[PDB]
């Protein structure tokens, strides 16, 4: 899947074939920013900032459903957590992260008070959340689920990070600097911090993906997907080009989409968390609730603290 | 020694009496512990209200006149080695601050202006009563012109001392002591010390050691910010937890989430409060240590949780609705 100004397409990976695997999201006008995926639903989630809403739409396009209206400016990346249905978005001009329970569309402010998030992404397993800060001096962060342990893994040698991709086979989290011109990986703390072979001509790199032992990202000035081996790199190859402003480049598979965690318990759906389970690592999960609401004596359940949260105006 | 006033003919109550030369007694109602002083031994004591729990809070040099502000948890005292002090400390002795070291030859007579927040003291051969701030501060030489002033004592708007010399008992106004006079006629002996019997409410303060001893194995003491911990002064002990349980004092005590138990060996922190002695003592799982629900979010009250496993939190303890 790769987001462009223009519309969002589903391309499938084989070269021989060219053929949209997903209905074309595309409306008069659009700025298409920020995608995510739902293998279980089939249904994919995108942000487009024209509208300056959230929605959500099937890959064969049967239901088009808004998904946040209020308090959405410029998202510009969206983050599944496919265990816990929960989804999670930067708005630059917020300059904050929330997550929204998609299950009744419940929404709560995680990780805030940022400076310029630009990538968001969430490892159920792993119980973590990374995105990106690009404002110099731009820095690569990480998170819990709840947004409880803030905490910079990667803050040196970062010009422009634009796009994060999870390598759940490896465990690495690959992502992509635009003022170097550069591709890296390290480990989810950070250590082993390793760059790949230098690409041919990438200039502004800002989309990224990990299928395979390929590594797909996109370039602005290019204008082109271009496939690199995640081994090293090389091999260049122009998937697609001509797309104008190319975006992101969230990929789909059903493999990265299952599994158990936290959440996912039989009689404990969410971890009998009313609103949130937020799985963070170790197997162990957080319960939350929304803005209006929190935690009470015992933390299972949710209860509404106008004292502290009173209600939010619409305008 | 104490006697009931209400008990007829009372023969004064032997406690503690393997001190020596000792001329100190402070009684703290919040905890109903006394703070007898050992001059001999040079060591500032506190025993229980009975006199069982004999705990040495500090040693001074020279330790005489005794001061105790429960709401405060302050230690007020006086040492009447060489450069006297006033020495000041918690209930606990954590802060052994001397107050006012210049110009004092003998202290005595400590007296605290609760109402105020101030300390009053007379020096037999300075023959002078002075003020100051529980700080120290400040310093008015309340009384100038005294004979051998040794007692004393603070109430109302007035201040009372006693005089070796005339040996009778004065009075002065608190504030300036413009009102010197004679409040009883030439005693046939000397008046040692002078104390204010408030029958009415003293100085209340809610004390931190009433819930399980303020989380203490041993004695304890409401200092300041809460309570802190004593420990018996014939054993070697050091506090455990948070400056809690003392222990052998032997050391190798592990750190993090290993608490140490009374005993000395140490068990994880998570391991403690599992239903379950850890230790060879129970403090692993010890009713202070597991006072109260404060369960971690994390944790269920969901690893085990409703999985037919008993490992879990007891209200999810097998209780499995999925199966
Ligand atoms: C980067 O993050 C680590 C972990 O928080 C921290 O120890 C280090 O001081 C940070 N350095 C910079 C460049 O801020
Ligand atoms: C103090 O002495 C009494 C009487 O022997 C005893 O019951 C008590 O446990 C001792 N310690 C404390 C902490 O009160």
């Amino acid at each position: 899947i790769f987001s462009s100004q223009v519309a969002i397409r589903g391309i499938p990976f084989t070269l021989s074939t060219q053929e949209d695997v997903m209905v074309p999201v595309s409306g008069n006008p659009s700025f298409f920013v920020g995608i995510d995926f739902d293998a279980q639903d089939s249904t994919i989630f995108f942000s487009d900032m024209s509208k300056h809403m959230i929605f959500k739409q099937k890959i064969d396009g049967t239901g088009r459903e808004i998904l946040a209206a209020n308090r959405v400016e410029n998202v510009e990346s969206l983050a599944f957590d496919w265990i816990s249905k929960n989804l999670y978005w930067t708005d630059s001009h917020y300059k904050s992260i929330s997550v929204m329970r998609l299950a009744d569309k419940t929404r709560r402010t995680v990780v805030q008070y940022l400076n310029n998030p630009r990538s968001v992404v969430v490892h159920p397993f792993a119980g973590y959340l990374f995105f990106t800060d690009w404002f110099r001096p731009a820095k690569i962060m990480r998170a819990w689920s709840d947004g409880s342990h803030l905490l910079p893994v990667i803050n040196t040698t970062l010009g422009w990070p634009n796009g994060l991709a999870i390598d759940w086979a490896a465990s690495r989290l690959y992502w992509v600097d635009a003022y170097f011109d550069k591709i890296e990986h390290s480990t989810f703390d950070g250590l082993d911090r390793r760059r790949l072979g230098h690409i041919e001509q990438m200039t502004h790199p800002f989309g990224l993906a990990i299928f395979g032992e390929h590594l797909f990202f996109t370039d602005w000035r290019l204008g082109a997907i271009i496939r690199v081996r995640k081994a090293d790199g090389g091999e260049m190859t122009v998937i697609r080009s001509g797309i104008a402003y190319i975006l992101h480049l969230k990929s789909y598979d059903v493999n990265i989409q299952t599994g158990s965690n936290a959440c996912n318990q039989p009689t404990h759906p969410n971890g009998d968390c009313s609103h949130f389970c937020f799985p963070v690592p170790n197997f162990q999960r957080v319960c939350g609730c929304p803005y209006g609401m929190r935690l009470a004596s015992n933390h299972l359940t949710c209860e509404g603290d106008p004292t502290n949260e009173p209600p939010t105006e619409q305008c | 020694s104490y006697a009931t006033l209400s008990s007829g003919i009372h023969t004064p109550t032997v406690i503690a009496s393997g001190i020596g030369t000792a001329d100190g007694i402070a009684f703290d109602w919040i905890t109903r512990r006394i703070y007898y002083s050992d001059y001999l031994n040079q060591m500032i004591n506190s025993m229980a209200e009975d006199g069982s729990n004999r705990t040495v809070i500090a040693r001074v040099p020279k330790p005489r006149a005794i001061v105790l502000d429960p709401c405060q948890g302050y230690l007020y005292w006086a040492d009447w080695d060489t450069h006297a002090k006033i020495e000041r400390a918690t209930l606990g002795g954590n802060f052994r601050v001397p107050i006012v070291n210049s110009s004092l030859v003998m202290p005595s007579g400590l007296t605290l202006d609760y109402e105020e927040d101030l300390l009053y003291w007379v020096d037999a051969s300075l023959q002078r009563i002075e003020r100051s701030t529980l700080t120290g501060v400040d310093r008015e030489v309340i009384v100038n012109a005294a004979v051998h002033a040794f007692g004393l004592t603070l109430y109302g708007q007035y201040i009372y001392w006693t005089d070796l010399y005339t040996q009778r008992i004065y009075r002065a106004n608190k504030y300036d002591g413009s009102g010197q006079i004679a409040m009883t006629t030439n005693l046939l002996s000397q008046p040692r010390g002078i104390n204010t019997v408030v029958k009415n409410q003293k100085q209340q303060c809610n004390n931190p050691c009433e819930q399980f001893n303020g989380g203490c194995s041993h004695i304890c003491a409401p200092g300041p910010n809460g309570a802190e911990c004593q420990c018996p002064h014939e054993g070697n002990w050091y506090l455990a937890n948070n400056r809690k349980h003392c222990i052998v004092d032997n050391g190798e005590r592990c750190g993090a989430s290993s608490f140490t138990c009374s005993n000395g060996r140490c068990i994880s922190e998570e391991w403690k409060c599992d239903n379950d002695n850890d230790c060879g003592d129970g403090s692993d799982e010890m009713e202070s240590v597991c006072a109260l629900h404060t369960c971690s979010p994390t944790a269920f009250t969901y690893s085990y949780r409703c999985d037919y496993y008993n490992d879990c939190g007891d209200g999810s303890d097998e209780a499995g609705c999925l199966f």
